[PDB]
Formats: structure tokens, C-alpha cells, sequence
């Protein structure tokens, strides 16, 4: 709750520009690489950070 | 190492042994007895030192 | 169902044993430099995986900082286990021990 | 699924069923 | 030779001899509790020595 | 029908530190209703009376805070804890 105001812009960043995100990892342990994507793409992904999980086995998770 | 993907177990100690005749014959998959390891056309031969009881190899799905 | 029960049992008296009792602790009333480390360390893992939070975030977003804020005003709730080499332990919480 | 956070680490019976 | 006579088999497999050592540790059946620094690396295990010399323990409010 | 007392070694993660009894129902005891378990040996109905072994011996059993045995790579805690599983097996 405390992260998402500098993760957000991390993600929106991309890999090629410091400071920046690279990978995503949900929940359930995929790994959304951040390399292939476009900045539209990007906030997409970056708006949905912070997203409660809606799998109760991993209710207990946050994204990293 | 993934923070969110606690191990529940722990190794405390080990000790050493003489692995016998009779558990080893009895945990195998398959034993070897043919001194080729794969046929003609690449492909690993049955009962040979590439067995796919013996794990898989080269995107052939493990017999085990 | 009866041999667990008896595991259970003499595993939970051997460790009752181990136990030094809160008035007979004899180690050092103060944090050494690693058990400060470490509480820190866990208490920032913990606060990292949305643990409650005991303390006033000034605008902070760094767990570490969080965890020495907390270590500052005292309201870790965390426990050390002191071990010694015979393998009988003592229980400090971070409230009873003095840092530095 | 299948996770130490979902299922128990071990699980054993402490009386005979009743 | 210093070393011969230690409780910590993975020790002294990791300096030298290693085929000796194993041989010694297979015959007397010995069995290590991983306490050596050299032990819980072949073991995959935190360390006994500064921050792994204690626990930290929860103080969960409800019973 | 019939009520079998176990034991059972279960994680908690930091979110449930407040409320470890509810932390581990919505953990590993809620996913195991309604569900045949084998290491009970049938139809897992219900639980009751779960309760929290405490890592420190010399705390009483009517003890309000417990202490809970942390990982040392992870935040997340391990504990046995005890309950009663009301079970329906065929």
C-alpha cells in the first residue's frame, strides 16, 4: 500500500530507463516480462498492481 | 530464492551408508544391457544408457 | 495415532527442558550488533508482505526504514531466541533488551 | 495449489477416531 | 593429519582427500549434525556463526 | 460421522499476525472442508477447537499471545496447531 506511488512509475518506465521495472511476478508466480511491451501496455500493467488476487490459494500474496 | 514460497521442512542432519544390492534393484526404472546408447537415426535405444526410463532426453517425454 | 502422540509428547518435554527459565537468563541485557541486524532484516520481510503496521509512515517507502522506525520506538513484536551451545535457549523480546 | 500456504506441512492423528 | 579427528565430516571431505574422508565417514558410519560453516553449505543451510546463531520468534496477540 | 483430534504443521503469513486462529481457517483449514483427505480417511465436514501449540514452553495453555517460530529465508511463521475434525467417511 505503501509502494505502489514509485512502483507504478517503475512499471510505466520500462526496462530502458532508470529508475525502471523489468519483470512482473503475480501471485501465482508468472513472470510478465516488461522487455517486449509498449508504453500504453506498460500503464495498463502498472494500473493494475495493486489489483486484490481473485485465487483464494494465494490470497495471502502480493505481486513483486 | 522467492520470499513468498516458504519450505516447510528442513534437513537437520545427514549420515552416511553403504548403498545395498537389494535397494538399489528395487528403486531402479530400468537397468542397462545393451553397450549402444542410442540407434540409428538419434534416437536413444530401449534398455541402452539412454533410456526414457532413465529421464527425458532430447524433447522425448520421460517413460517414467 | 498413539506412537505420534507419544513423539509429541517427549519431543515437547525435551524442548520444555531446554527452556531457561526467564528469571535465570545470564547472557548479555543488551542486542548484539547481529541480533539487531536480523531483527531488522525479518521485520522488513514481514512488513514487505503487507504485515500490520505499529508505526507512522512519514512518507516512507523503504521496509527497511519502516523496520528501524519501529526498532527505534520499540514496538517490534519479535522474539530472540539466544541458543547456547548445549542447546538449552533464553527468550528475549525486543522490548527487554537495550540496543547499544 | 499444492502449496505450503494452502495445505499443512504434516498432518497427523492424535487419538483413534471417535 | 591435524584434523583427522573432527565430528563435522564435510569439512574435511571440502579441504582435501576428499575419497579418504568419505571412505572413513562411510565405514564408521558416522552421521553429522550440519554444524560446521562448511557443513550447511553442501546442505543448503543458514549458517551458526553472527546472525544465525539465534531465532526470532512471533508474539502473535490472540491465543 | 465421527470427530478425530489431529495435529497439524501449518504457515502464517505476515497479513494474519493479528488473528493467527483466523489466519490458519482461511489458510489450510477452510480449503479442507468438504474435501476427502486421505491422511484422515474421509469427507472432512468441519473443524472445531483450534488452538495454537506455542513455541516457548514455559508460557501457560490459557496464555493470550503465543510465539511463532519464523522462517529464516522467509517472514512466514510455522506452527503445530491442534483441532478437532468432524469428518463424514464411507
Amino acid at each position: 500500500a505503501y509502494n505502489i506511488a514509485e512502483l507504478r512509475q517503475a512499471v510505466i518506465n520500462g526496462p530502458d530507463k532508470w529508475p525502471g521495472a523489468t519483470q512482473i511476478q503475480n501471485e501465482d508466480g508468472s513472470l510478465v516480462s516488461l522487455i517486449g511491451m509498449s508504453v500504453e501496455q506498460r500503464k495498463a500493467l502498472a494500473n493494475q498492481l495493486l489489483t486484490p488476487s481473485s485465487n483464494v490459494s494465494t490470497h495471502t500474496l502480493n505481486k513483486k | 530464492m522467492d520470499i513468498s514460497k516458504p519450505v516447510g521442512s528442513e534437513i537437520t542432519s545427514v549420515d552416511f551408508g553403504i548403498l545395498t544390492a537389494k535397494e538399489i534393484r528395487n528403486l531402479s526404472a530400468k537397468q542397462i544391457t545393451n553397450p549402444t546408447v542410442l540407434d540409428n537415426l538419434g534416437h536413444p535405444v530401449s534398455g541402452g544408457l539412454y533410456d526414457l526410463a532413465l529421464g527425458a532426453f532430447l524433447r522425448n517425454l520421460c517413460s517414467t | 495415532p498413539e506412537d505420534f502422540q507419544q513423539h509429541e509428547q517427549i519431543r515437547r518435554k525435551t524442548l520444555k527442558e531446554k527452556a531457561i527459565p526467564k528469571d535465570q537468563r545470564a547472557t548479555t541485557p543488551y542486542m548484539t550488533k547481529y541480533e539487531r541486524a536480523r531483527i531488522l532484516g525479518t521485520r522488513a520481510l514481514q512488513i514487505s508482505m503487507n504485515a500490520p503496521v505499529f508505526v507512522d509512515l512519514e512518507g516512507e517507502t523503504d521496509p527497511l526504514r519502516i523496520a528501524m522506525k519501529e526498532l527505534a520506538e520499540k514496538k517490534i513484536p519479535l522474539v530472540i531466541r539466544r541458543y547456547l551451545p548445549d542447546g538449552s535457549f533464553e527468550d528475549w523480546s525486543v522490548e527487554e533488551l537495550i540496543v547499544d | 495449489t499444492a502449496t505450503t500456504l494452502n495445505t499443512p506441512v504434516v498432518i497427523h492423528a492424535t487419538q483413534l477416531p471417535q | 593429519q591435524g584434523m583427522e579427528t573432527s565430528t563435522s565430516s564435510f569439512m574435511k571431505m571440502s579441504y582435501e582427500t576428499t575419497c579418504q574422508f568419505l571412505t572413513k565417514a562411510v565405514l564408521d558410519n558416522e552421521r553429522e549434525q550440519l554444524d560446521s560453516p562448511s557443513a550447511r553449505i553442501v546442505v543448503g543451510k543458514l549458517n551458526n556463526v553472527g546472525t544465525g546463531s539465534f531465532d526470532v520468534l512471533a508474539k502473535v496477540p490472540n491465543a | 460421522i465421527v470427530r478425530v483430534p489431529i495435529a497439524l504443521y501449518v504457515s502464517l503469513a505476515p497479513m494474519y499476525l493479528e488473528n493467527p486462529l483466523q489466519g490458519v481457517m482461511k489458510q489450510h483449514l477452510n480449503p479442507l472442508v468438504m474435501k476427502y483427505n486421505n491422511k484422515v480417511g474421509g469427507v472432512v465436514l468441519g473443524y472445531e477447537g483450534l488452538k495454537i501449540l506455542d513455541a516457548d514452553p514455559l508460557s501457560k495453555e490459557d496464555t493470550s499471545e503465543k510465539l511463532i517460530k519464523i522462517t529464516p529465508d522467509t517472514p512466514f511463521g510455522f506452527t503445530w496447531c491442534h483441532v478437532n475434525l468432524y469428518v463424514w467417511q464411507p
